């Protein structure tokens, strides 16, 4: 829908070896039809996928660092997602996003098509995607071109995301070429196999932001590129 | 209706971007007079998908009946929900190579003398009934290669994706 909303809660400051239970109130879509993700962004770093739960709650996937410590669960009668976090460590400090999966009617699983604003967790002390350049200094009106190179064939299962300063990521392109609903046409995607490209035909001032590629060809884990920042010269 | 969409283009790999050296190539199960490409158990979603399963029908003798089985949407719950078959007017329309691309062609004019019954066991000779059949002519003058697609790669289940099935029919000249 056009009223989709995700509101994370439960974060806070804990010491290593402590526990936290994250919750995400889902609104504006048929929660029980969609798989759900947890993702996280460590301070000053890029996007990382954490965990995935099937629509009916009968299958869960985890990144290796979360195996045996984090448990993703859901209550479809409360339209709520949970992330039980045990045995926390300093490297778990990050903003934690709940994200709705792109998959519906047997197509799209792996894409994170809507992100909440996130809840900060502070613990007080694989296919690889390479995005170049890390930074791109451009002027408003110029054509921006961002690159993603995968360590192996990801078919055409590459998505692109936009994170404006202070904001949750937004899905721009899925499966290489498919503009997501509501995304302006200045964003276009191309590529196949190992080499992929995002083109912003005429950069608008809001388009100056960090961009991330992501693959859903072979997972878990779902992997992101390092990100390309588009700055003003 | 025996028409061709001259605007339709595809490739052997399609959207999978799988390189040819990674195709699972195998020969058809030939009963001497019927060369069969059976995809009933070749395209189900797996964590390793998409794979390209390419069944090769090699014909160098006259009056060979070619049978191709492509699973139907709903034949099993969920497993073939987004399966597509190309050409949709098969076996009357087939695909052939224009350099790298695959274009729709009438098999009537690609191999003259080729026998297509309107029915296969009382049902329409169309992939919508699960099976197509065609019996090659008694004479083929030039070497001819045409293609069918039975693509389940857009059917997905969590981290599982189906496979793209390809039938390559290689007809060597016989008769003359």
């Amino acid at each position: 829908t056009g009223q989709v909303q995700l509101v994370e809660s439960g974060g806070g400051v804990v010491q290593p070896g402590g526990s936290l239970r994250l919750s995400c109130a889902a609104s504006g879509f048929t929660f029980s039809s969609f798989a759900m993700h947890w993702a996280r962004q460590a301070p000053g770093k890029g996007l990382e996928w954490v965990a995935y739960i099937r629509y009916d709650g009968t299958k869960e996937f985890y990144t290796d660092s979360a195996k045996g410590r984090f448990t993703i669960s859901r209550d479809n009668s409360k339209n709520t997602l949970y992330l039980q976090m045990d045995s926390l460590r300093a490297e778990d400090t990050a903003l934690y996003y709940c994200a709705k999966d792109l998959g519906i009617n047997s197509y799209g699983y792996g894409g994170l098509d809507f992100w909440g604003q996130g809840t900060l967790v502070t613990v007080s002390s694989e296919i690889v995607l390479t995005q170049s350049p890390a930074t791109l200094s451009l002027s408003p009106g110029e054509r921006g071109t961002l690159s993603c190179r995968a360590s192996q064939n990801v078919n055409r299962y590459l998505a692109w995301y936009q994170q404006k300063p202070g904001q949750a990521p937004r899905l721009l392109i899925y499966d290489a070429s498919n503009r997501a609903t509501g995304i302006p046409a200045r964003f276009s995607g191309s590529g196949s196999g190992t080499d992929f490209t995002l083109t912003i035909s005429s950069l608008e001032p809001e388009d100056f932001a960090v961009y991330y590629c992501q693959q859903r060809a072979i997972w878990p884990p779902l992997t992101f590129g390092g990100g390309t920042k588009v700055e003003i010269k | 209706l025996d028409k061709i969409d001259l605007s339709y283009e595809t490739t052997e790999s399609g959207d999978t971007a799988v390189s040819e050296d990674s195709y699972d190539k195998y020969a058809s199960q030939n009963t001497n007079k019927e060369y069969v490409c059976d995809f009933t158990d070749q395209l189900k979603p797996t964590e390793s998908g998409p794979k390209v399963k390419k069944c090769e029908v090699k014909v160098n003798e006259p009056l060979i009946k070619v049978k191709i089985i492509c699973p139907l949407k709903g034949s099993v719950e969920k497993l073939y929900d987004n399966i597509e078959y190309v050409p949709k007017k098969s076996p009357y329309v087939v695909l052939t190579k224009e350099e790298t691309k695959l274009k729709e062609k009438l098999l009537s004019k690609l191999i003259y003398g080729l026998l297509i019954s309107p029915t296969v066991n009382e049902k329409e000779n169309n992939f919508k009934e699960g099976v197509i059949e065609f019996t090659l002519p008694p004479v083929v003058h030039k070497a001819t290669v045409f293609y069918f697609i039975c693509d389940n790669s857009k059917t997905e289940d969590d981290n599982k994706k189906g496979n793209r099935g390809i039938v390559e029919v290689y007809v060597e000249p016989y008769g003359n």
